């Protein structure tokens, strides 16, 4: 599915998922042990960065909005990280113009 | 792509469409806010459909 | 202060706390299922708690609710799975050991042994997967001519 | 995960299950429950031995259930080390089941073909098995027993005269302890399975560990043409909502726009006039509305780490 998939987070594998149903849609990352856990709220995240497709890493970093917080994920496969990357830019983008349209108004 | 949408045409929808406004009444004060709501409203089947 | 004891304020004690909860078949079966991993939980810690284990897990295993590891100086249960299959036993011994008889062919010829008795195939040879001027003129234009070359 | 491949995945367990022993059923549902795992933590998921998992995996990969893959790994802060990683091909164990469900049946009704043949004959001794017609060209001057070449004495009668009935019984048992396999390679055939490759099975994959040694990750190297044998298989929407006031400001945009689309077409100067005399070119209501809505009101009260990146 395009909603979860194998991740490294502070070098702990894990299993990340994309929240959509509860609002606002949030990311969390959880070890496969269960005893690390990791929640980012995605109206917190400015931009959204990913590690180029001609470089042997497969990073995916959220640099959260004002030491600005930062979390960055490492990924397995650059199709499983694709297709997250995908469903997290519409969340992005759409929390993007809500902030623009509330300081507009 | 930008869509532009005015207070008349969103009158005319709901009126044209009640499902439209089934889903509105019941959404915009609770979860999210209406500009989101139009921006998922279009991307949704429901439009296409 | 201790994690592996549990206050009582009802009445003011301090009892065992096993680290897993378990004293009858259907929790046992329920937390394997609940699993994340394909992790065995071991009867060792399964055990200690629980008055009798090898009695419910042996039930189990009959009924083919769960797998068993088992050690090899005498039949005794160790680290145990769900079991997410059918039944654990369904094939009798005289056919098992033709199923171990049979030798497969090379690899590359097995889809077209299989082609020439009538069955479908799902697979296919790799042999057949094919891996798939000079002198210029205006030179003041240095670095703005963007080559459009078609359209 | 598709319908099919939920039934590529029952068609495997239950083989295993019924055609394998107890540990080999551990090793292939992990690997199932899991994408590619690796070796060591395969060790570590089933708590048994390099010389207990050996056998277990030799044999699911003879039988071609598991297929293997070895790649080079640099460990930042270690010696590079080759790790093995084990994951399902499944076009290739559903042609190894297919072939040895179909083999077994076929060794089953040749016996029961064979079996209904005449009995034939043995010698004692020698231990040398004689054919009915074999035998007819040994038999004594007497015309009464068939004498051995070899050891010239009598032979005796070969056994497999009663199990004329047992091997079809076998075959009658089989075919229904084998249904489950018959009916999902049926449902197989009419769809269509992508053959899986280590990379495509690292998109399924549910880490084992939280701090696994083995890099779950596939960089081929580069501008690699050798090949190994079996390593090769076949918009954003944003939305404005415009009030009055947008609207006026956007007729006036529009206006704006036409008025220098109009000056882009307009003549010059110099083509509009004459120029030959020119010298040559060269270097309160407030209070009133209060006072309303006040009386009005009186009325109704009466009438009531830095790596590169790019921006996505
Ligand atoms: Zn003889």
């Amino acid at each position: 599915m395009s909603h979860s998939g194998a991740a490294i987070f502070e070098k702990v594998s894990g299993i990340i998922a994309i929240n959509e149903d509860v609002s606002p849609a949030e990311l969390t990352w959880r070890s496969t042990d269960g005893d690390k856990v990791h929640t980012v709220v995605l109206s917190t995240i400015d931009k959204l960065q990913a590690t180029p497709a001609s470089s042997e890493k497969m990073m995916l970093r959220l640099i959260g909005k004002v030491k600005p917080q930062r979390h960055m994920f490492s990924f397995n496969n650059r199709t499983v990280m694709d297709n997250i990357k995908m469903t997290l830019q519409q969340i992005i983008s759409r929390y993007k113009d809500a902030d623009i349209y509330e300081e507009k108004r | 792509v930008n869509v532009n949408l005015s207070r008349e045409k969103i009158l005319n929808i709901f009126e044209n469409y009640p499902i439209v406004k089934k889903a509105y009444t019941d959404n915009v004060p609770k979860n999210f806010k209406e500009p989101e709501f139009w921006a998922r409203f279009f991307s949704s089947k429901l439009f296409r459909k | 202060k201790l994690d592996r004891i549990e206050f009582d304020p009802k009445k003011g004690t301090f009892k065992y706390l096993s680290t897993y909860d378990v004293h009858s078949p259907s929790e046992l079966l329920k937390l394997l299922r609940s699993q994340v991993t394909f992790k065995g939980i071991s009867c060792k810690d399964l055990k200690d708690g629980w008055p009798q284990c090898d009695e419910t897990i042996n039930q189990l295993e009959e009924d083919s609710k769960i797998l068993v590891l088992r050690t090899k100086k005498d039949k005794t249960p160790r680290y145990v799975w769900y079991n997410s299959g059918g039944n654990l036993k369904c094939i009798d011994e005289e056919f098992v050991k033709m199923w171990e008889n049979v030798q497969l062919p090379q690899f590359a010829e097995l889809p077209r042994k299989l082609q020439d008795l009538g069955l479908k195939p799902a697979s296919v040879d790799p042999a057949t997967i094919k891996r798939q001027k000079g002198k210029i003129t205006n030179t003041h234009m240095t670095g703005i001519l963007k080559d459009y070359s078609h359209r | 995960d598709r319908p099919i491949d939920d039934i590529v995945k029952n068609l495997l367990k239950f083989v295993v299950r019924g055609f394998y022993g107890g540990s080999f059923v551990l090793v292939l549902d992990a690997i199932l429950f899991h994408s590619v795992l690796a070796e060591d933590d395969l060790k570590q998921l089933l708590s048994i031995n390099k010389t207990e998992l050996g056998p277990l995996i030799a044999r699911l990969r003879s039988d071609r259930l598991i297929s293997i893959h070895k790649q080079r790994e640099y460990p930042p802060n270690s010696k590079s080390v080759e790790r093995v990683y084990y994951y399902v091909k499944y076009p290739h164990a559903i042609d190894a089941i297919k072939w040895k469900v179909h083999q077994v049946v076929q060794r089953l009704k040749d016996d029961l073909d064979k079996n209904s043949e005449p009995n034939g004959y043995m010698c004692p001794i020698c231990l040398t098995k004689y054919t009915q017609l074999e035998a007819v060209q040994l038999l004594n001057f007497d015309r009464t027993e068939f004498l051995c070449s070899l050891c010239d004495e009598p032979l005796v009668e070969d056994d497999s005269g009663k199990k004329n009935k047992e091997k079809q019984d076998k075959l009658n048992r089989l075919m229904d302890q084998i249904q489950p396999i018959i009916d999902s390679l049926k449902k197989i055939d009419d769809s269509r399975i992508e053959e899986n490759t280590f990379e495509i099975a690292l998109a399924r994959l549910i880490p084992p560990q939280n701090q696994s040694h083995a890099a779950y990750t596939y960089n081929p190297k580069k501008g690699s043409t050798m090949f190994r044998p079996g390593d090769s298989a076949p918009a954003t929407l944003h939305i404005n909502i415009t009030t009055a006031s947008d609207e006026v400001a956007q007729r006036e945009l529009q206006e704006r726009q036409a008025e220098e689309k109009r000056k882009q077409n307009a003549v010059p100067e110099w083509h509009k006039q004459s120029t030959i005399g020119k010298t040559a070119l060269g270097r309160e209501e407030r209070e009133n509305e209060k006072t309303l809505n006040d009386y009005y009101a009186a009325l109704a009260k009466k009438q009531a780490l830095e790596d590169e990146f790019e921006d996505v």
